[PDB]
RNA sequence: CGGAGGAGUACGAAGGUGCGCUCAGCGUGGUCGGAAAUCACGCGUAGAGUAUAAAGGCAAAAGCGCGCUUAACUGCGAGAC
RNA sequence: GCUGGCGACCAUAGCAAGAGUGAACCACCUGAUCCCUUCCCGAACUCAGAAGUGAAACCUCUUAGCGCUGAUGGUAGUGUGGGAUUACCCAUGUGAGAGUAAGUCAUCGCCAGCU
């Protein structure tokens, strides 16, 4: 017979391009994810796939905060 | 009751249940007056009755209900409403109750049919009214086919022995 | 001859069988205990044969617990087959056995029976086995 | 009074994986003692005489006396690992009695 | 409860207005008083305040639109006194009506642009 | 030619904005309505929902409703994957 | 010392059980004239005053009944070199999860008011 099975999908290349200590200019993108698994703090904005980037020049710095516990990515002027 | 409640019959029921503070006694709050139109899809028109009819009983424009999901059993789904209801509370209600003990007693076949069980337990009382006679508006002419009517009571008796004590201050016959 | 009533996927991987058995190694609902001494697979027919030596023998004047139960399934491609068009079907159940399992308890007979039973279901097991009873610490 | 078990001096070089092998293949059994009034203190027994002990039922209710060098201290076992497949011991908690 | 449903409420201002990094002015609204606070975008600094309980408007009813936008011009003007010229309101989970209505409105006047 | 599922659409509102609201599940009494039809209170708790397969997410809810509307614009675009 | 608001952290901070305050604040409480509100209801939103109370609720004090935090030691795993091949042994470096002893009724800033 046959097998029914046999399809993937492309990669897509997801995952934190910038560590926490590095430094980075206006517009660089920081996380790449399907949903919002880091949630943005100062000077971090968020795109309409839930993309993080940085609106200013700094230092980036990760972080657990709230009732929630959820994680934050910031940037340091 | 309007006055007649305020000026003495926390009084008396203060005297008899010997309860500390002047705001335990317990309140009315309020009565809802509901009813379902079964199968109302298969017509349609007996929601529309139904609304003018308890329109004209209780002097308030009634919210029609509709459903959430959808029952396999049933025809009823969640797009369609299936239900009717109104709450009253102060002047509203308390003419209702006026109205009700005076003549709804009398035009029921059975007295005393009210049972003092049936409380939920947490000073609130529900009683079912069959049949839209036994209320004053026009006679059977001019009006659809009969229906029922479930009339909630909520209260602010913390429990049952204090709402039964409610009821008997109030004059309910059962 | 247990088998799962249901499962999420037919079809499993290979896997490798390593480590040893720090959970399930204690009697706990029973006196005496057979327990395998090294490693391997045991299979569902396995599993009734001792089970029914060991019931057959004491006379049922006590109580078994059973503590093994098959629940990986193993598939073969059925004969004449060249390698290749995708996986096998499914054609039994077992249950992976680390060094230290416990697979029968006896309750409620004597300790000459239950040893000697445990000496006659030996004999049908592919690994090895030993004898343990209950103990404070 | 029923039982003495005689302890060494169990230090750093001696804590660890490799050194708990090293002991057991010396037939020594590594244990623990830990109660109020005092930080934990590390020792060694031997296999035998904790094998005997373990044998009688009242090792587990009666206190016992761990004797290392001068010092005595009064004890009841509160744990013990089991090799999974040989049964044989392994380490040992105490709690101060 | 309703104070937790208003504090439900307001949250999103407050964090809205946490996120622009702007001077809040904050007003908290009872049967009796009406309060009004001008506080840094930080969080951790009052600048100014202003309500019913201070001398000069204590006499007063101290709980009506009146009372109201007399706290307004009193917050406008310490607001002036600070150096503070532009905030954000932040109704605080009450609407836009009424006694608080009339308060931003007064202050408004004063001179707090909003 | 390993193990399992989906796609070749939909929507002028199912888009935008201001405002407002939280699901589902059970325990008690009530009409022809009962396992399961509408309605009151109380308990525990997100198992509800998110046009569609699954994954990652969702309280300032990304879930739900109302009024007004067309940013479902034009010229671009530092910087980065 | 007590109350209200705005902030820093989100259980060593919570749940549950017991107890207390209104002189000031807070809450309930009166009415639906005016502004405003109900897919019907001043029930919620909103306005005018204060008749009464701390009943409900907020706030504050005790604990360990839950929940939570949580060692030491050992065990599993593991990088490099060597040995062996049911997946292990040695040298060196590293080191959980669970469990045990033990701990836990939080804590810190800014503004206003009262005896």
């Amino acid at each position: 017979g046959s097998t029914k099975n046999g399809r993937d999908s492309n990669p897509k290349m997801l995952g934190v391009k910038v560590y926490g200590g590095q430094t980075v200019t206006a517009g660089n993108i920081i996380v790449r994810q399907r949903g919002t698994e880091f949630h943005a703090g100062a000077n971090v904005g968020m795109g309409r796939d839930h993309t993080l980037f940085a609106t200013a020049d700094g230092v980036v710095k990760f972080e657990v905060k709230g009732q929630f516990g959820r994680r934050y990515v910031k940037v340091e002027t | 009751l309007k006055a007649r409640y305020n000026d003495e019959l926390k009084a008396k029921l203060q005297e008899e249940l010997s309860i500390k503070n002047v705001m335990e006694i317990p309140r009315i709050t309020k009565i809802t007056l509901n009813m379902g139109v079964g199968a109302a899809a298969t017509d349609k028109k007996l929601l529309d009755g139904a609304v003018a009819d308890m329109q004209l009983i209780a002097g308030q424009k009634p919210v029609v209900t509709l459903a959430r999901k959808s029952i396999a059993g049933f025809k009823i789904r969640d797009g369609w409403p299936i239900g009717c209801k109104v709450t009253l509370r102060g002047d509203q209600m308390y003419e209702f109750l006026d109205r009700l003990i005076s003549i709804a007693i009398p035009r029921i076949r059975d007295f005393r049919g009210f049972s003092a069980k049936s409380f939920d337990g947490r000073g609130n009382y529900s009683m079912g009214l069959k049949e839209q006679i036994v209320f004053p508006e026009i006679d059977f002419d001019k009006i659809d086919r009969i229906r029922g009517m479930d009339i909630t009571i909520t209260t602010t008796a913390r429990t049952d022995d204090e709402g039964r004590a409610l009821m008997r201050a109030f004059g309910f016959p059962f | 001859m247990l088998q799962p009533k249901r499962t999420k996927f037919r079809k499993v991987h290979k896997g490798r069988n390593t480590g040893l058995a720090h959970r399930g190694s204690t009697v706990s609902f029973g006196s005496i205990a057979i327990k395998a001494t090294e490693r391997g697979r045991m299979t569902a027919r396995q599993i009734e044969a001792a089970r029914r030596t060991i019931s057959r023998r004491i006379k049922r004047g006590g109580k078994i617990f059973i503590r093994v139960f098959p629940d990986k399934p193993i598939t073969e491609k059925p004969l004449e087959v060249r390698m290749g068009n995708g996986k096998g079907n499914v054609e039994y159940w077992v249950c992976e056995i680390k060094p230290g399992k416990i697979l029968y308890e006896i309750e409620g007979v004597n300790e000459d029976l239950a040893r000697e039973a445990f000496a006659l279901a030996a004999a049908k097991l592919p690994f090895k086995t030993t004898i343990v009873t209950r103990t404070v610490m | 009074a029923n039982f003495v078990l005689n302890a060494q001096a169990r230090a750093e070089d001696k804590q660890g994986k490799g050194a708990s092998r090293r002991l057991r293949r010396e037939s020594l059994v590594p244990a623990i003692i830990y109660g109020g009034n005092a930080e934990p203190v590390a020792v060694t027994l031997e296999l035998r005489e904790l094998v005997k002990a373990l044998e009688s039922n009242v090792f587990f209710e009666e206190v016992v006396e761990i004797k290392v060098g001068d010092k005595v201290e009064n004890v009841k076992i509160q744990a013990l690992q089991r090799h999974p497949a040989k049964n044989t011991p392994m380490h040992a908690d105490f709690k101060r009695a | 409860e309703k104070k937790q449903s208003r504090l439900r409420r307001a949250k999103s201002t407050r964090l809205h207005i946490r996120a622009l990094g702007a001077t809040r002015l904050c007003v908290n609204r009872t049967p009796r008083h009406i309060y009004a606070q001008v506080i840094s975008a930080d969080g951790g600094k009052v600048l100014a305040q202003a309500s019913t309980l201070d001398a000069s408007l204590r006499s007063g009813t101290t709980g009506n639109i009146e009372a109201a936008t007399k706290v307004g011009a009193l917050i406008a003007e310490r607001a002036k006194a600070a150096g503070v010229t532009k905030v954000a309101f932040d109704r605080s989970g009450f609407k836009y009506h009424g006694r608080i209505k009339a308060l931003a409105d007064a202050a408004r006047e004063g001179g707090l642009e909003f």
